């Protein structure tokens, strides 16, 4: 309750805080492309059959099939911009108490007074009572003019050197680096991806990027991992739901052609909804990108 | 432009999973901690002295 | 268009209502293109029979 | 149209239009590759060749309108009932199916264009890496 | 029921006033009337509600 | 490789190309001022196929199972490194005025 | 259900049902069956060079 | 091969000549160019000191 002290009113605190950025970037296209190998088959339409409501029926038909005979393939495409320009923005928080699991009960009313005396600076705040375990559908909030919530999702780098790593390149978990894919071998991501041997994937002038979390099991990530139950109770993509997590080897590996074969559609992360920014009902497989995967 | 100066992480990190622990510890149990010894953590009552 | 895409490009709407259509009125200075105030609606906003 | 415009020459006329007593096809094609070897005193290099394994696929149909009765409605008759005054019923019954069966049976002429472009547009991404894909890999 | 509408995070800039009537609502609306008496055009009625 | 027959081109004699999308200002973004019109005249076909079998060649094929092997028009010609290329683009022939969506533009992070 | 014409003519009217512990298949049909009918088979598309 | 000095310092003291008044100052007391470097920066590979 002192923390957000130095939170709310004039120390700015032995804590900070901070931004990114997120929006909606949508993308059209064009490409080049050569002569005839694409097969374009013609031709009738067939069956099955049954009544309804007042309805009977022609949706049946003529369907096709179609053919990968590629020792390589065929597209390549240089681009042209947006449109006329889409992008909108502004600032607050992120949520971690609408969803359940943890354990009882000998100091309560005052914390009480800390979403009846916690949840701060921006649109509409929250409730007084607690009953339990659901999937929650409540009140009324707002239709659009704005941000659907378009707001963060806290990583921090902790501190310092001279000046090139935040004055020339560089990105939130740390270091330009790379697992190694298809190479020397495929077990390894315990000292390439968790224990230790060299210098660095990037910036060796020093040794990671912030005094404290660098391997496994650890906190403001403590944030993130998903066996247990965040990916069970309040469901998110979740700041980063590739940043620190699974990712591939057991079927075909071999550094160039999957250099066109890995980064693909899982089930996933952020598109055109509405409001603030849920996860996991039934709905809705449509196939956004993510340039910017791995 | 626009401001973002002075107002907000309190709806926010009074946060439950930091004190932390079972299951982080847990997940790397079964080793020998590397070289460190007490440098002193026992303690004691008195002396009779 | 429901929720997300009716919001914000008639949010299109009000910036071609502010910088860009003064477009040779102004200064003795930048002149030809027939782009996008002279050459983009005589023919992609429609006719009839 | 779908002769004289474009949008149609990259693919082949080969053939079956009932597709699919037909089941099966994997179906591939060889590159051979030569005898390299350099000049200098530089390793083992064959006349080697590739041969093809595989899989593909897709993804379910219809094309689209839907109203009421008419059919039985007065499909009971069919010449002797019906004798002196339905003029503009059959009047009103010529031009109103060949203008949405001339446009409701092309819908799947409206449907052949965007599904070889849904994977020839979700089967293809981007582009900076192609241009060294001519600078940089022809010997390794 | 709860925030705002326009301009998401603070229901001010400078204080004092936003929702019905007192010197609130006429000072340009249209249920009760006082821009007094006979002919008025320096207009903002139809810029209140 | 190459093999067939003959003939797609600009208007003198020999072979070609492929396929293509977008929509509608950047036809209008090489007119004003660098490129412009380029070929003329064009002899090009008009048809799909058919086909003709019954007796011994499926008796491989109904009980044991498996299976073995010009129209005059300006849609014309533009041009890109010492070629021809083409450009008259869709968004003159397909569906208006009405109410549901599909792949595409949209938004991406 | 081989559609080729028959090779020869068997002789023997007997219960065929009684004798099922030889042959390698077995299927007895009472009327017909919709399983006479599927003309599934495997397609080729050619050299290629 | 590239080459680059470090630590030296230019002890003619005509050379310890600033291009203004104060051609690289500060608004501590003790204005530290007058420390003699102990370090050297160069773009890396990529375009980074």
């Amino acid at each position: 309750i002192s923390l957000t002290h130095q939170l709310r009113t004039g120390f700015h605190p032995g804590i900070a805080f901070t931004v990114v950025r997120q929006d909606r970037f949508a993308t059209e296209q064009l490409l080049y492309a050569e002569r005839a190998s694409e097969s374009y088959f013609v031709g009738q339409i067939q069956v099955h059959h049954h009544d309804a409501i007042g309805g009977v029926n022609f949706t049946l038909t003529q369907p096709r099939a179609h053919v990968d005979l590629g020792v390589g393939y065929t597209a390549v495409c240089a681009t042209a911009a947006l449109r006329c320009p889409l992008t909108d923005m502004g600032n607050t928080a992120q949520n971690l108490f609408f969803s359940r699991g943890g354990v009882p009960m000998l100091h309560d009313n005052v914390t009480e007074s800390l979403r009846r005396i916690t949840a701060s600076g921006g649109r509409l705040n929250p409730t007084e009572p607690l009953p339990i375990f659901g999937g929650l559908r409540p009140a009324t909030s707002a239709g659009i003019a704005r941000g659907q919530a378009s707001v963060c999702e806290f990583v921090a780098m902790p501190v310092s050197t001279d000046l090139q790593y935040f004055r020339t390149a560089c990105n939130p978990r740390g270091r330009a680096s790379g697992m190694l894919y298809m190479g020397d071998r495929d077990a390894d991501i315990e000292a390439i991806m968790f224990d230790h041997t060299q210098s660095d994937v990037a910036y060796t002038d020093r040794a990671t990027l912030n005094p404290w979390a660098s391997q496994k099991h650890s906190y403001g990530d403590r944030l993130y991992n998903g066996t247990y139950n965040l990916t069970g109770a309040s469901p998110i993509y979740s700041p980063c739901f590739k940043f620190f997590t699974p990712a591939e080897v057991n079927t075909n590996c071999n550094t160039l052609d999957r250099l066109l074969m890995e980064a693909k559609a899982v089930a996933s992360q952020s598109s055109t909804d509405t409001e603030y920014q849920f996860k996991r009902p039934p709905g809705s497989t449509e196939m956004t990108q993510d340039p910017c995967g791995l | 432009l626009t401001q973002l100066t002075l107002r907000d992480a309190m709806g926010t990190i009074c946060h439950s999973s930091l004190l932390d622990v079972e299951a982080t510890l847990v997940a790397l149990r079964q080793q020998h901690l590397d070289r460190q010894c007490y440098f002193g953590v026992y303690v004691a009552e008195g002396t009779e002295d | 268009l429901n929720r997300v895409a009716r919001a914000a490009l008639l949010s299109d709407l009000k910036r071609r209502v502010c910088a860009d259509m003064f477009f040779m009125t102004r200064h003795a200075r930048e002149p030809r293109l027939i782009s996008a105030y002279l050459s983009d609606m005589v023919s992609c906003t429609q006719p009839s029979v | 149209r779908f002769l004289e415009l474009g949008l149609s020459v990259a693919c082949i006329c080969t053939k079956f239009p009932e597709l699919a007593y037909v089941r099966d096809g994997v179906i591939q094609f060889e590159v051979q590759q030569p005898m390299i070897a350099r000049d200098g005193p530089h390793p083992v290099d064959q006349p080697v060749h590739n041969y093809m394994v595989k899989r593909i696929h897709k993804r379910s149909l219809s094309a689209a309108f839907a109203i009421a009765s008419e059919a039985l409605s007065l499909l009971s008759n069919t010449y002797v009932d019906g004798t002196e005054i339905d003029s503009s019923l059959r009047i009103r019954a010529i031009q109103q199916m060949a203008r949405n069966l001339r446009t409701v049976s092309d819908s799947f002429e409206r449907g052949t264009a965007d599904q070889l472009l849904g994977v020839l547009l979700e089967k293809a991404p981007p582009l900076s890496l192609l241009s060294p894909i001519n600078k940089f890999q022809p010997e390794g | 029921t709860q925030s705002d509408v326009a301009y998401t995070d603070r229901a001010t800039l400078n204080p004092w006033a936003s929702q019905k009537h007192s010197y609130g609502d006429r000072l340009y609306n249209g249920t009760y009337n006082l821009t007094g008496a006979s002919p008025i055009y320096s207009p903002c009625f139809k810029f209140f509600t | 490789v190459m093999v067939s027959r003959i003939t797609h081109t600009n208007t003198r004699g020999r072979q070609v190309d492929g396929v293509l999308v977008t929509t509608a200002t950047l036809k209008r973004q090489l007119l004003q001022g660098i490129l412009q019109i380029d070929d003329t005249a064009a002899d090009v076909p008009v048809t799909y196929g058919e086909m003709v079998l019954q007796g011994t060649n499926l008796v491989t094929a109904l009980v044991m199972g498996k299976a073995v092997r010009n129209a005059r028009v300006p849609a014309d010609l533009v041009i890109v490194g010492d070629k021809l290329v083409f450009l008259e683009a869709l968004e003159r022939r397909v569906y208006q005025a009405t109410r549901v969506a599909y792949p595409l533009i949209g938004n991406i992070d | 259900p081989a559609g080729i014409i028959p090779t020869g003519n068997v002789l023997s009217t007997i219960e065929v049902c009684a004798h099922r512990c030889i042959f390698d298949f077995f299927k007895q049909i009472r009327s017909d069956d919709n399983s006479l009918y599927s003309a599934q088979f495997d397609i080729l598309l050619g050299t290629y060079c | 091969t590239f080459i680059m000095p470090m630590g030296v310092f230019q002890a003619n003291s005509m050379d310890r000549y600033t291009r203004h008044a104060g051609d690289f100052s500060t608004v501590s007391e003790q204005d530290p160019r007058q420390f003699p470097p102990q370090g050297i920066f160069f773009y890396n590979k990529d375009g980074i000191l």
